[PDB]
């Protein structure tokens, strides 16, 4: 059966400022089933208080969610999003640039 | 301008982990307005906009109520399929459905849908004309003539075209903040050196809506369309928007590029320049 | 408002 792969992108809700509070969003979508896992990270540690979108999908039958958490970054944290589904073999890391 | 209301059904089975999973969401334009979580603790359709929470426990009650029947027809439609398809009882399978109508920027009627689709692929589907049906394969023919002679159709059109849009109008004028709204991008671009020789530049659109956005790059005024990072149009959590575009320019020609953004939220299409 | 849903495929 069909099984199409989560596109990833990685962002803040605000534009970055250090010391500044935001939310730290991952965008998975263009997905198929719609089982995935979804884990924020600071310093490649698992955030905990994450939180989610309801499902919802496109014309297409692809779903997309929106994963997020309050954050404040700083010049030095290091922020990313793992993403792992079955078109996957391995977990999926795409780090957080605050340009992107 | 032109308005639509939309429903998402989502219903996944779970063999030996108990009944299917169903999520079903409602939309007006790019606005959620409404969830029903069949793993949530309340069992009730529950607001996602603030204009909705103002319906009383008779709308609640109601939707609530309404919700749990389309929660049931997926628990028999996944069975259905199943036996449709000759599929084993230990696999997760997934039925999709989708319903809604638009409006013109008159807010009268233009057109309904109503569609289905079985482990992510078109199943069956009312035709615009709203009296038919587009059947994807074999199994879906056999779906087709049920439907045709309990005349399914004749109730999805008059719903379509009837309280679909009533209610649709209704949305639009209490949630009027939220919804007759349009949030202008703000822009910005920066430019950042990749090599000693080559530059980014890369033009941004934040805190728009609705999501509907034309972002573009041009080079002495040529679209740039197969040299141009294009991301997908992302929501920022808050109910608006981001997108950006980029293009990789040789160090010192950065004068010659433009970046393009049409938004219905503008007075006029954008043109951006990096000096 | 959702619609009175009552056929299944």
């Amino acid at each position: 059966m069909i099984q199409r792969t989560p596109k990833i992108q990685v962002y803040s809700r605000h534009p970055a400022e250090n010391g500044k509070s935001n939310f730290l969003n991952c965008y998975v979508s263009g997905f198929h089933p719609s089982d995935i896992e979804v884990d924020l990270l600071k310093n490649g540690e698992r955030i905990e208080k994450v939180e989610h979108s309801d499902l919802s999908f496109s014309k297409d039958w692809s779903f997309y969610l929106l994963y997020y958490t309050e954050f404040t970054p700083t010049e030095k944290d290091e922020y990313a999003c793992r993403v792992n589904h079955v078109t996957l073999s391995q977990p999926k890391i795409v780090k957080w640039d605050r340009d992107m | 301008g032109s308005h639509s209301m939309r429903y998402f059904f989502t219903s996944v089975s779970r063999p030996g982990r108990g009944e299917p999973r169903f999520i079903a969401v409602g939309y007006v334009d790019d606005t959620q307005f409404v969830r029903f979580d069949s793993d949530a603790a309340s069992q009730r359709m529950e607001p996602r906009a603030p204009w909705i929470e103002q319906e009383g426990p008779e709308y609640w009650d109601g939707e609530t109520r309404k919700v749990k029947a389309h929660s049931q027809t997926h628990r028999v439609d996944l069975g259905t399929l199943r036996g449709y398809y000759n599929q084993s009882e230990a696999g997760s399978h997934t039925v999709q459905r989708m319903y809604g109508c638009d409006v013109g920027s008159d807010w009268r009627f233009l057109r309904g849908y109503h569609q289905y689709a079985y482990d992510g692929k078109d199943y069956i589907a009312l035709k615009e004309d709203l009296r038919s049906w587009t059947a994807a394969d074999m199994a879906a023919q056999t779906t087709k003539h049920k439907w045709e002679a309990a005349h399914v159709a004749e109730q999805l059109r008059a719903y379509l075209e009837g309280t679909c849009v009533e209610w649709l109008r209704r949305y639009l004028e209490n949630g009027k903040e939220t919804l007759q709204r349009t949030d202008a991008p703000k822009t910005h671009m920066t430019h950042h050196a990749v090599s000693d020789h080559e530059a980014t530049l890369r033009c941004w659109a934040l805190s728009f809506y609705p999501a509907e956005i034309t972002l573009t790059w041009q080079r002495d005024g040529e679209d740039q369309t197969q040299d141009t990072e294009l991301v997908e149009t992302r929501p920022a959590g808050d109910g608006t928007f981001q997108k950006w575009a980029a293009v990789v320019v040789p160090s010192g020609q950065e004068q010659r590029y433009t970046c393009h953004v049409q938004h219905e939220g503008l007075p006029k299409p954008l043109t951006l320049r990096w000096e | 408002s959702l619609f009175n849903t009552v056929a299944t495929l």
